[PDB]
RNA sequence: GAGUACGACCACACUUGAGUGAAAACACCAUAUCCCGUCCGAUUUGUGAAGUUAAGCACUCACAGGCUCAGUUAGUACUGAGGUCAGUGAUGACUCGGGAACCCUGAGUGCCGUACUCC
RNA sequence: CUGGGGCGGCAUAUCUGUUACACGACAACGCAGGUGUCCUAAGGCGAGCUCAGUGGGAUCUCACGUAGAACACAAGCGUAAAAGCUUGCUUGAUUAACGAUUUCCAGUACGAAUCGAGACUGCGAAAGCAAGGCCAGCGAUCCUUUGCG
RNA sequence: CUUUAAAUGUGCAAACAAACCGGCCUUAGCCAAC
């Protein structure tokens, strides 16, 4: 009343294909990773948001007065 | 002259066995060993020697003697083998007993 | 020892065959965080010969240790020292030039004077566990350690010359395990010589109501209250000129 | 028969023979950074911080380094689809991979021939087929037969 | 051409025997009041230079045994694919491919770094 | 559950070697054995030593000795200036902001394990090592009970 | 049981969200410092 059996297995798992890995530059998440490194990071993202918004501003300043 | 067998240890064991070691080096060791080969009348059997050079003879007595310089296999760092020449030999030390 | 054991048979490392190296305290000694990418570090080899006294400070590498600066016992004769060259004095000497040769190589003299004479007290070393100093942790081979031992002197020297050598004073000379303190004032004794002197004095006054040890120390003009004085005037010498 | 942590691995998490012993020191010196592509193998000797037995001749990159250890993105097939397992394991099971070293090395021969073209000097001649034909001049000529000697 | 200190690879470097070793080193070696440790200054620790190359160490030598690299073994053993092949069967041959090992015989017996020093 | 059922036994949770076919996976009332405990040291660290055995000599002494011993218990793997033996100090067998992960796997939990951040500490001259004894030794809702705030 | 060791296997890589070559900005992150 117990049997078991890997017979049908291989082409079930194939008739959908085994679907490759998700390209590792998508869900590259950081969390659980060294806390010392972490914290700078997030330091320099900060500083960096803050610089690309003062450039989107003096791009339209150029713009409309030239 | 650093092939001269002298006199390095003698240990004396007293084995009671019921509910002790001990050796003695240097300028004291000489003195003792005295009243042995005295007791002894300075003759013991050939088959009391070892090969090593070793040999011995209430208290049991037993000295050890070889050339000088075998600290470079005690030594700690940088431990070696002591030439087989450099050892002593059974009929050499024979030899040295006879001559003292 | 018949074929088989030949043939089934593992060989130690060259240097473990020779008893030249620890190599279990060699991979601590070597090993760093991971998270710092190969950033320098430094230790001090503390040798000491039947005659003579080696100290260098080295970085290790793959294709084999690379020595930045050494000193050697037997280079204090162009110093002022003649006699010694091996006892604890001739280790504090050579300590505090190395220490000078390698902070005059870096350009960081000037910046780091340690301690400018030589009291025998503990003072704690600064790291980063102000510009901080320069260090090294020290490497004491296959010696053992003992209090009072030479190692320690050459350890002493490097501090008081300037670099920053991690140390607890619980091998120095005038340590006591029961009273967890210092005698300074034995350490000071101890770097200047009092005990040589002491000794040459007794063997001066013996060895003469009889008629090797201190041969040449007796043949020349060597007064057993000429000692201090020669020290302070090597020290000297050697923090002015340490090239 | 049981499940457990290191079930048949007798001949995998075994030295070779006459190469016991602790890790060296060049593995001690080894620089990881995170993007390195590096090769999971365990070392019998350590038993500290060892991946499961599976992961034992796989290929991953590292996303992750603290003061003793590593963190590797492996592929594992899992019924119908492929996961991104993280493992984290000590040092000493990894070692840096050769996997790169051919697209690297036609990385540089490019640049190399590109500076060349931009200096002026001359390029090798381009290598010939071996499938080609020509005139063949033999020294030894024999002839191929069975003999009665052979059997 | 050498020596010492720190080393990477970890026997072509190991194990067993002889011979040689300029200078400088490295060792044995002398000693025990002070720091230090023991039944024992033997090991270890401190303080020194009277004797040497005896020993360690280095080089050369030796059918040495081991180790390393080739050749034979051998297109053999085994093996992926094929047949309404053979044989009662065990098994075997053929067609398109891959391809060893023990043994046996030749050659060899460390190499590469940083710093200081003596020829 | 069951080569009908009953009697017997358990593989009914769980570990090693094998079955098993050189990645991983792989069954039988298949084979040979284990587990529900034990340890304030049999845990942590530093130092000093070298084991099993063999030969010669009067428990002691010398030479050899690649691990043939020992690691609480079954087996496998690993280990020689140690991970074994002796010894000195100790309680990292604590706490650890709901950090991440592996094995089973439905990519759920439980048990076990790996890489970490913070506190307060232990050993060590130092670099360092240690949040038990590597890997088997264990348990939901409701209810009772203790601590905290 | 064992070094030696196949044939068939099995992981990864092979230029357009990648990588390469010289300015600059930010961070304490490391280092005695840069
Ligand atoms: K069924
Ligand atoms: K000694
Ligand atoms: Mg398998
Ligand atoms: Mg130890
Ligand atoms: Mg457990
Ligand atoms: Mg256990
Ligand atoms: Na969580």
């Amino acid at each position: 009343s117990k049997n078991h059996t890997n017979h049908n297995q291989s082409s079930k798992n194939h008739r959908n294909g085994i679907k490759g890995p998700v390209p590792l530059h998508l869900h590259n998440s950081k969390r659980g990773s060294w806390l010392p490194a972490l914290v700078n990071a997030r330091r320099v993202r900060k500083h960096n948001q803050k610089a690309a918004l003062k450039k989107r501003r003096e791009r339209i300043a150029a713009f409309a007065a030239k | 002259p650093m092939r001269e067998i002298v006199v390095k240890k003698l240990c004396i064991n007293i084995c009671v066995g019921e509910s002790v070691h001990c050796t003695v080096r240097g300028k004291k060791a000489e003195e003792l060993l005295e009243k042995g080969l005295k007791v002894k009348e300075f003759e013991l059997k050939s088959y009391n020697f070892a090969d090593t050079g070793s040999f011995g003879f209430g208290m049991d007595f037993y000295v050890v003697l070889g050339r000088r310089g075998e600290r470079v296999a005690h030594r700690k760092r940088k431990c070696s083998r002591v030439g087989h020449s450099h050892h002593v030999t059974k009929e050499e030390a024979m030899k040295w007993f006879e001559k003292v | 020892k018949n074929k088989a054991y030949f043939k089934r048979f593992q060989v130690k490392y060259r240097r473990r065959r020779e008893g030249k190296t620890d190599y279990h305290a060699r991979r601590q000694m070597v090993l760093q965080d991971k998270t710092k990418f190969g950033s320098p570090k430094y230790r001090l080899v503390v040798r000491i010969t039947n005659k003579d006294i080696i100290a260098q400070i080295v970085q290790a590498k793959i294709v084999g240790d690379e020595v930045v600066m050494a000193a050697y016992a037997h280079e204090l004769p162009a110093f002022g020292i003649e006699h010694g060259l091996t006892n604890y004095a001739a280790a504090y000497a050579t300590g505090l030039l190395l220490a000078r040769r390698t902070l005059a190589k870096l350009g960081i003299a000037d910046k780091f004077q340690g301690a400018k004479e030589a009291d025998g007290s503990y003072s704690a070393v600064r790291t980063k566990k102000e510009r901080f100093p320069f260090k090294a942790i020290l490497d004491v081979g296959l010696a053992r350690t003992t209090t009072g031992a030479r190692v320690f002197g050459v350890l002493k020297g490097a501090v008081d010359g300037g670099m920053a050598v991690p140390h607890r004073p619980n091998r120095f000379p005038g340590y006591n395990k029961e009273k967890s303190s210092l005698d300074a004032k034995v350490h000071r004794d101890r770097i200047f010589g009092k005990h040589v002197a002491d000794y040459l004095k007794q063997v001066k006054e013996e060895a003469s109501s009889n008629p090797v040890q201190f041969s040449k120390y007796m043949a020349a003009k060597v007064l057993p209250e000429s000692i201090e004085g020669m020290y302070k005037k090597a020290h000297a010498a050697i923090r002015a000129d340490p090239s | 028969h049981s499940y457990g942590y290191k079930s048949g691995t007798r001949h995998l998490f075994a030295k070779k023979f006459r190469k016991h012993g602790v890790p060296s020191v060049s593995t001690i010196l080894t620089n990881i950074k995170v993007g390195d592509y590096v090769d999971v193998v365990a070392d019998s000797a350590v038993r500290e911080g060892m991946p499961h037995k599976y992961y034992h001749g796989r290929t991953g990159i590292v996303w992750n380094v603290t003061p003793r250890g590593v963190g590797v993105i492996i592929n594992k097939p899992v019924r119908t689809r492929t996961l991104r397992k993280r493992i984290c394991v000590r040092f000493e099971h990894v070692r840096k991979s050769r996997c790169q070293e051919a697209f690297k090395a036609k990385e540089h021969q490019f640049q190399a021939y590109l500076a060349a073209k931009k200096a002026g000097k001359a390029l090798p001649p381009l290598q010939k087929s071996s499938r080609l034909g020509g005139i063949v001049r033999p020294k030894n000529v024999e002839v191929l037969a069975r003999r009665v000697a052979d059997y």
